RNA sequence: CAGUAACGGCGAGUGAACAGGGAAGAGCCCAGCGCCGAAUCCCCGCCCCGCGGCGGGGCGCGGGAAAUGUGGCGUACGGAAG
RNA sequence: GGCGCGCCGGGCCCGGGUCUUCCCGGAGUCGGGUUGCUUGGGAAUGCAGCCCAAAGCGGGUGGUAAACUCCAUCUAAGGCU
RNA sequence: ACACGUGCGCGAGUCGGGGGCUACGAAAGCCGCCGUGGCGCAAUGAAGGUGAAGGCCGGCGCCGCCGGCCGAGGUGGGAUCC
């Protein structure tokens, strides 16, 4: 109980962190299809950077958003029941004593 | 698609749902803001009651509650008049008036007047300029001895009577609760075709 | 033979004595006023009727009531506001029959 | 815990759980209860009776708070008043009952289900059964209405 | 009073009196422009109810505007869409002529604020209201602590918000069974609060 | 409350309210009706304070708005007059 | 910068209860028909166009269209916070 | 969100999750006239609604109701116990 209750109640002292809603779609990247023996990702729109052309949307591609992106709405925060909550302080007492 | 017996069940997750989800990381920030605002409230109005003004004694409508008692928005003016406050001074000695409630029963009026010379004996009316206390007042030795009441002002417990345990009777013992019940029923149902009869004969 | 009060049937619910406080101010809106009555009268005479209402005087006239009902239904809106618009027209109608004579 | 999920023992294989043949392709039989009357008629038949078609008068503006009615059996009836009046009943000469006030307790119709121990009661409840009843009167007691 | 007269007397508008009255001016209104000011209240009694006062930096601009239904603005009756979206005749505006009276006013009258407005005749092609403006910056208004509510940022374009007399009632606000839809400040203010996940950091 | 009453090729799906507990809590003003000699307000000139939120007090058959209605009393909880 | 002691500047020259006598309300708007959109609102929740168009013991609401009544409950078509 | 399995707490209850009170701590602790409320403790009918053992012995070979006492089935298989 005492590993069982301060391993869920440790939880809620804890901050969100999330990855950015936006992160890696912020180009207008397109896929060229086939025909033009490339692997049909969404390249980058063209133009005389080294970006054009590149690979910009999936978790693979350099730039790119990562594979399903932290949210702030994860369950940070467990609630333990009252009766183990006291349950674990006193155990946490009891075995102070020995 | 279906695996086996399990719930039918019909997600509300089809519209963008993503943009507009509330998260409470603000929840802990937000109780200690109220805390605050109620803590420089209650040191703005220094001796008087941090809780606000007094409510009535009000049944809860519809007939699941009406066997509780809560605050209301304020006291009744007819409420006010048999107590006799003036509805415009009550306001500035920390009654609550609503003009809007009505009365329908003298129990109601009786426990909410009562309620309202509970209150003007109790309370503590400190003079408008200090230096000098005139005619309608509370004397000086009462007013040091003023200070805040936390939690709303007279708290409105409900309280059911106490009864002993009586002898039953042969009228209790003869009385037929569901047979008495079910014939409320029908007469109630069968009042008006039995009237609409009555005129053909 | 001692009833007890119920929950339900005929005269229902907890024992409570009924206080007498004076209706509200509010409850006596659109009650006719006597001079507000005078002020209607003197633009009747001024205005006087709309052609639905000249229409509904020469049915009524005729004597053909239901057909003026039905007539003021269509215009007026409703039955209840037809039926006391009739009922005024069938007033000023009647009224003028005394001052023909006299 | 991820380190616990199915997952991580997936690592290594190919398909990850999920077919060679039949890949794990994105909505294969249409997206949430689709086709209930067509291509999963079985499964809505076999498990869900009853979950197509209309029964029933409508009721426009249902609110929950007429039709609030808590029932307590006889069986747990002297639960609502403390152990110590059903002491001091029995003890007591007068052949004075207790009064139990189902309403105060927070029900309303008192049911008959269980034996009722054999000394007199007051119940007042606003709504009784048959059954209720004829077991208080049995036991040598009186069913009070109230509103 | 007089007041009560002018009342009673605008509320008979099928008697000979005000048919004439009605059919003289809203000729008379026709021959002007779209917008222009009144001298004074054509109704001084109605401009009374609505808040209107007969004193410096009270403004009453008579505007007409154009009488029908709304018809979609889609080139050659092409809404490429599916038969639901394909509406383009029978359509309606979701504002009244009267709530785009005022806002055609309080937009030209870029420094004045649309108080009220009321209705002063209709052709077939052409209704008339008289939209009353107030100057915030006039001293008998900004010295007024009756109406130096309109002197104060928050009432900047009330007709371009809804919040005139006339607009208020676009919005399907109100108390009781009828107005559910726009519980809260407004319809959008309704749908956001049903349309929102609470999650509460424990759950 | 409530994935509820209800909506819906009554399919897929959609879907509030009241009561109840709390956070907060605060009420009010006109027009109309009528009374009071327009009892009201704006702007220019002078003088004296006086303010980087042009406000206060004098002085003037100085001007103007306003009876096609300004101000005070008064607004549904009723109000006014004696 | 915000609060209080005391002197002065000029506004402000005000209450309550009983008793009679008087007074009292927002119209091309409610509402109706129809049309389109809208809503969980279903013989029409809301909104709007056009047509019709009030009343004053009236008018609105009382989640099934309608007539007859009985009750309950608010006073819409003006404003601020 | 749901289902089932498993672990823990309490158990005809259970749960504050919302609110409130008193560096790490946005934590933790507390409330009980804060259990409002959820889910469970009762079902069934479209609905009005109704809503969960009996036998025997006597007062009038069989009586509507007077009372009297014991009183929540039976068979079969059943780990354990005697």
């Amino acid at each position: 109980i005492v590993n069982f209750v301060h391993t869920n109640l440790r939880k809620n002292n804890r901050q969100p962190y999330a990855v950015s809603e936006l992160a890696g779609h912020q180009t207008s990247a397109e896929s060229w299809g086939t025909g033009r023996a490339v692997a049909r990702i969404p390249r980058v729109r063209g133009g005389g950077t080294h970006r054009s052309g590149q690979g910009a949307f999936g978790n693979m591609c350099r730039g790119g958003r990562m594979f399903a992106p932290t949210k702030t709405w994860r369950r940070w925060h467990r609630r333990v029941n009252t009766t183990q909550k006291r349950y674990a302080i006193c155990s946490a007492l009891a075995a102070s004593a020995l | 698609a279906p695996s086996r017996n399990g719930m039918i069940l019909k997600p509300h997750f089809h519209k963008d749902w993503q943009r507009r989800v509330a998260t409470w990381f603000n929840q802990p920030a937000r109780k200690i803001r109220r805390r605050k605002a109620r803590q420089a409230r209650a040191r703005r109005i220094a001796p008087r009651p941090a809780a606000g003004p007094i409510r009535p004694i009000v049944r809860c409508p519809t007939v699941r509650y009406h066997t509780k008692v809560r605050a209301g928005r304020g006291f009744s003016l007819e409420e006010l008049r048999v107590a006799g406050i003036h509805k415009k001074v009550a306001r500035t000695i920390g009654i609550s008036v609503d003009p809007r409630r009505r009365n329908k029963s003298t129990e109601s009026l009786q426990a909410n007047v009562q309620r309202l010379k509970e209150y003007r004996s109790k309370l503590v009316l400190f003079p408008r300029k200090p230096s000098a206390p005139k005619k309608g007042d509370s004397s000086a030795e009462e007013l040091k001895l003023a200070t805040q009441l936390t939690g709303p002002v007279m708290p409105i417990r409900n309280v059911f009577k106490k009864e002993k345990a009586r002898v039953i009777t042969e009228e209790e013992k003869n009385f037929k609760a569901f047979a008495s019940l079910r014939m409320a029923r029908a007469n109630a149902r069968l009042f008006g075709i039995r009237a609409k009869r009555a005129k053909e004969a | 033979a001692l009833r007890y009060p119920m929950a339900v049937g005929l005269n229902k619910g907890h024992k409570v004595t009924k206080n007498v406080s004076k209706p509200r101010h509010s409850r006596r809106r659109g009650r006719l006023t006597k001079h507000t009555k005078f002020v209607r009268d003197m633009i009747r005479e001024v205005c006087g009727f709309a052609p639905y209402e000249r229409r509904a005087m020469e049915l009524l006239k005729v004597s053909k009531d239901k057909r003026a009902l039905k007539f003021i239904k269509k215009r007026v809106g409703t039955h209840i506001r037809a039926k006391r618009k009739r009922e005024e027209l069938s007033s000023v109608l009647a009224a003028m029959r005394k001052a023909a004579a006299k | 815990p991820s380190r616990l999920r199915k997952t991580r023992k997936l690592r290594g294989h190919v398909s990850h759980g999920h077919g060679r043949i039949g890949k794990h392709r994105k909505h294969p039989g249409g997206r949430g209860n689709a086709g209930g009357m067509h291509h999963h008629r079985i499964n809505f038949d076999k498990y869900h009776p009853g979950y197509f078609g209309k029964v029933g008068m409508r009721h426009y503006h249902l609110k929950r708070n007429q039709s609030f009615c808590p029932t307590v059996n006889l069986d747990k009836l002297w639960t609502l008043v403390s152990e110590q009046t059903r002491v001091n009943a029995a003890k007591n000469k007068t052949g004075a009952a207790p009064i139990i006030d189902v309403v105060r307790s927070g029900y309303y119709k008192v049911l008959g289900k269980g034996k009722l121990p054999k000394q007199p009661v007051i119940v007042k409840a606003k709504f009784f059964s048959r059954r209720a009843e004829e077991k208080i009167k049995g036991v040598g007691g009186a069913c009070v209405l109230v509103a | 009073g007089a007041y009560k007269y002018i009342q009673e007397l605008w509320r008979k508008k099928q008697s000979d009196v005000m048919r004439f009255l009605l059919r003289v001016r809203c000729w008379q209104y026709r021959q002007l422009s779209a917008l222009h000011r009144a001298p004074r209240p054509t109704r001084p009694d109605k401009a009374r109810r609505l808040g209107y006062k007969a004193k410096q930096g009270y403004v009453i601009y008579r505007i007409r505007v154009r009488r029908g239904g709304r018809k979609r603005p889609v080139p050659k009756g092409a809404t490429y869409g599916k038969p639901v979206h394909h509406g383009v005749n029978q359509l309606k505006f979701a504002r009244s002529l009267q709530s785009v009276a005022e806002e055609r006013a309080g937009r030209h009258c870029g420094a004045l604020r649309v108080l009220n407005s009321y209705w002063v005749g209709e052709d077939s092609t052409y209704k008339f209201f008289e939209v009353i403006l107030i100057d915030p910056f006039h001293k008998a208004i900004r010295r007024n602590p009756d109406t130096q509510w309109i002197t104060k940022p928050v009432h900047k374009h009330r007709e371009m918000r809804g919040l005139t007399s006339a607009g208020r009632k676009s919005r399907g606000l109100g108390k009781g069974h009828k107005f559910h839809h726009t519980i809260g400040g407004s319809r959008r203010a309704a749908w956001r609060r049903r349309n929102t996940l609470q999650l509460h950091r424990y759950r």
